[PDB]
């Protein structure tokens, strides 16, 4: 093909992934969380390290106050933002950003600034020769297969859906709701003090984390479950803790993820993901909503847990009409199909006249990319 | 009786015409006005 | 109802058949064209609707009848690399003036026997 | 009561601009009539005239 | 503080009096002015065609 | 003479309620109804099931606000039950047997509405007589002319009706579903390009707030966006409830300009201006050119700066450019339904026009199509 | 603002003034 492949490097909320075009996996999936040191330091003759980024922040997390650049979908912080994508260059896949173009995902609904803030830092840092920005769902019906149907995706900072029709996007029918990963984290460790287990520093979240990752569902049925939960001790589990204590997980395993189907447990009066989809559906127009019935495409890591389909199905086919057909398309690898919608875009021959050249950016500045992306 | 069947017919403009006037006679002279007080209450 | 009902059996007896009957006739005649002039490069099509699909044919025939090199189909078997491919045959055919209504990419890959009909049409009568 | 003062000060003066604002364009036509009926007397005239 | 705030609302009250009463005297004169200038158009239309 | 009449405007945002034959309305209120949502927890404070109204206003931290009337539409007739209550007891304290009532509701309208309406003032209020007016008309009589096209914009539906000499032509009534609560949402949305981020009920409040203070309608809108673009003298900067000090700057003049191009919505609808040019043409051709010169407006809506210089300007670019047109925008626009409310409700020879509550009981809820209009 | 200026005024004189007189006369007779 006579040009260098790009690299696709999807920048989520939880976790950051990367890797090269035309790939069907990417090379380096890490948490996106920047480690700074809180005791007091000894035995001189031993190394100094100002942060710790990444993975490695993830194995030192005792003496670490950890932080999250991106929350909500917006970096907050640019310097840990700078830090993170040297640790993919250099560190993950080993490659000198000014020979390859690069392709980023963001969330549809943001501020102006975080574009202009990407493609400057992207362009005079690193000095790449070409980039671009994509909306991950728009990627997540890439990778699907299909050129028509509705996308929720659900990250760890931030839930949207989009319906597109052969190829048309309608703005005004893309919904927006702050409902993620890590607020279902923060609820499972509030409704963890009922059984007396308590967690509170910032290294407790990743085990919180993984407790929410390994021991939760979604109930079919939440009163009937919670009748047979209260009736016996049929439905509990046992989770170690780093040093050796063993928690009863017990009734809190459908009562975490249910929080995305009914927002009044957080204390919001927003609607849930279901009602949220339907809402969008109706805001298009009529003569396209049978076609969006039949194409939903879950995407995004929130949309992991089991049963998870069936309740979406089951609680859409209550709302929708009776007379036609409800299918939920749910991709067993749905944690990555937005890296995978990525590598699909910048494989297309006719995607390589849309990247913004260097030339570009020195004539227009940063404000081109609102012209040129989207 | 399907063109005018909504309104009575022969009234004269000049009513309707001196009525706007002697309600915007009241604003101008910024007339202090309460309402009707009731039958029951009195 | 009676008067719609013979109404409606007119048209989806006469009107559906001697339009389904012209198609039929038209359509072998075509294949057996493109066959004809597909045998330089040694490719043929079995089924007119089925085989333009994938737009590889399509590019191979204006290749033969251009005498000159189109740019490379890409190596993929997804639907847009399917788009991808009937697009590009359909730019080459706009670049040198050929008038073409109604015609697009996802008509010929979803299969619309009028549109593939046409699009074979017009090659003959404006090309050749 | 001081910081409704300060509020009220303001819409007054604010007012107080205001009215003789208006003033002025009303007597400006107050002016204007003159001419304007003194050039339809000789257009008339002008009228008659034909 | 009391005293000021009773004293500049009445002001408040008597000058917005004032402005209510020139802005109905500019309503009548404009719905004069206007009915005056198609007269003159009239005016004009006649001497033409005579 | 007798007693006075009452007259009530319910539209889609706003309530107002006065006594016929008077200058201006008593009660001016807005039409929602709250209802809690949190936790009690002080024993003994008492119980309230809904806020109606004003009081849903200042306690709407703690509450969901919910809209009675969309789009024109009486949807939830239990809270319209309970905002027609708390006007006739808590606003004008009168007790609605002594009065009749007079209704405003929109040109193009279900019958069901109509009818329910009827069945609800009569069943349960026990007025001795009731009317229902298009409130358009009622602007025509607070203009007082007698000829012209009238085009009312409030927060639930937009129409313009052409009226000449008396006479209202039917088909020549326009109907527009584009009003204030979609600019206020439109205006949500595109002020999160900024940062700020609205979602729960309360804070449409505070968009409408916002919208109502600092938007106007640009003359030029491409110049405007040159303009913006080039200098910083077109932002404002507004101080929210908890303190927070915002800044729109360019979004002032894109919010109001929706509504002359409702493609931004993605409606696919015309203009207001090109609604008004459409309805004058479906006219007559001898009635054009007083249609022309006398058109008014009506409604909340048109309270923007600079409204009626781009509409004279849009509409004069339509028309033909050998007459002139005239816009006729009261100051008082806001109120003048219920103004021309007044007038008709004391007229000598309106009083013939009341559906009797004899008439109601011998005919059903359907008299109100034979009468009214 | 000049419209709004007298829409502010009529809305503060002419509206609030007859609501005040009955609420005057209506709590002295209650
Ligand atoms: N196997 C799993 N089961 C349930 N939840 C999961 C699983 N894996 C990840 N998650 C949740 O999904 C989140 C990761 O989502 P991700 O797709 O990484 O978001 P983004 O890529 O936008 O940052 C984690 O915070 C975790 O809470
Ligand atoms: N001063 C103003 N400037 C701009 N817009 C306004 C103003 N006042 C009200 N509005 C808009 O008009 C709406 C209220 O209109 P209103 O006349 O109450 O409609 P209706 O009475 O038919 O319900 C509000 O939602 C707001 O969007």
């Amino acid at each position: 093909d006579d040009d260098i492949a790009a690299l696709v490097v999807d920048n989520g909320s939880g976790m950051c992934k990367a890797g090269f075009a035309g790939d069907d996996a990417p090379r380096a999936v890490f948490p996106s969380i920047v480690g700074r040191p809180r005791h007091q330091g000894v035995m001189v003759g031993m190394g100094q390290k100002d942060s710790y980024v990444g993975d490695e922040a993830q194995s030192k997390r005792g003496i670490l106050t950890l932080k999250y650049p991106i929350e909500h979908g917006i970096v907050t912080n640019w310097d840990d933002m700078e830090k993170i994508w040297h640790h993919t260059f250099y560190n993950e896949l080993r490659v000198a950003p000014e020979e390859h173009p690069v392709l980023l995902t963001e969330a549809p609904l943001n501020p102006k600034a975080n574009r202009e803030k990407m493609t400057q830092i992207m362009f005079e840092t690193f000095n790449t020769p070409a980039m671009y920005v994509a909306i991950q769902a728009v990627l997540s019906l890439y990778a699907s297969g299909r050129t028509t149907g509705i996308v929720m995706d659900s990250g760890d900072g931030v839930t949207h859906t989009v319906p597109i029709y052969e190829g048309y996007a309608l703005p005004h029918a893309i919904l927006r709701l702050d409902l993620a990963g890590r607020d279902l984290t923060d609820y499972l460790m509030k409704i963890l003090t009922e059984r007396g287990y308590s967690f509170t520093t910032t290294a407790e979240r990743e085990i919180v984390r993984d407790i929410k990752e390994k021991l939760c569902y979604v109930a079919l049925d939440f009163e009937q479950e919670m009748a047979t939960a209260a009736s016996s001790s049929s439905l509990e589990k046992s989770y170690e803790l780093p040093d050796g204590q063993v928690i009863t997980i017990g009734n809190e395993r459908f009562r975490c993820p249910e929080a995305l189907f009914q927002p009044s447990f957080l204390g919001m009066e927003s609607c849930g993901i279901h009602e949220t989809t339907f809402n969008s559906i109706m805001k298009c127009d009529v003569d396209i909503r049978k076609d969006l019935y039949a194409n939903t495409v879950l995407s995004g890591g929130t949309t992991m847990y089991p049963g998870i389909a069936d309740r979406m199905q089951k609680e859409i086919t209550a709302l929708a009409p009776s007379t036609m057909k409800i299918k939920i398309i749910a991709p067993p690898e749905r944690k990555y199909s937005v890296w995978i919608g990525g590598s699909i875009l910048a494989s297309l021959s006719t995607f390589q006249q849309m990247w913004i050249s260097k030339q570009e950016y020195d004539e227009s500045g940063p404000s081109i990319v609102h012209r040129k992306c989207f | 009786a399907v063109p005018n069947l909504f309104v009575p017919l022969n009234t004269n403009p000049k009513e309707v015409q001196e009525m706007r006037n002697k309600i915007r006679e009241q604003n101008l002279q910024d007339i202090k006005t309460a309402g009707p007080q009731s039958q029951v209450l009195c | 109802d009676n008067d719609n009902s013979s109404a409606r059996l007119f048209e989806r007896s006469r009107i559906k058949a001697l339009a389904d009957e012209r198609e039929v006739v038209q359509k072998k005649t075509f294949t057996k064209w493109v066959n004809s002039h597909l045998a330089r490069v040694s490719c043929r099509i079995t089924d007119l609707y089925k085989d333009l699909r994938d737009g590889r044919m399509l590019i191979k025939l204006l290749e033969v009848l251009s005498g000159e090199m189109l740019p490379k189909p890409t190596k993929g078997k997804m639907r847009i690399h399917c788009l991808e491919n009937v697009d590009k045959a359909l730019q080459f055919l706009k670049e040198q003036r050929v008038h073409l209504e109604n015609m697009g990419s996802h008509d010929i890959v979803d299969g619309n026997h009028r549109l593939v009909l046409g699009l074979i049409w017009t090659i003959i009568l404006r090309f050749q | 009561a001081e910081s409704r003062c300060r509020e009220m000060d303001e819409q007054i003066r604010l007012m107080d601009q205001n009215l003789k604002c208006l003033s002025a364009a009303e007597e400006k036509y107050s002016q204007k009539e003159d001419k304007y009926e003194e050039e339809i007397k000789i257009l008339t005239d002008k009228l008659k005239e034909a | 503080s009391e005293g000021q705030v009773r004293q500049l609302e009445e002001q408040l009250r008597i000058m917005d009096q004032t402005l209510k009463a020139l802005m109905a005297a500019e309503d009548k004169y404009s719905q004069k002015e206007d009915k005056y200038e198609e007269e003159i158009k009239v005016l004009s239309d006649k001497l033409k065609e005579a």
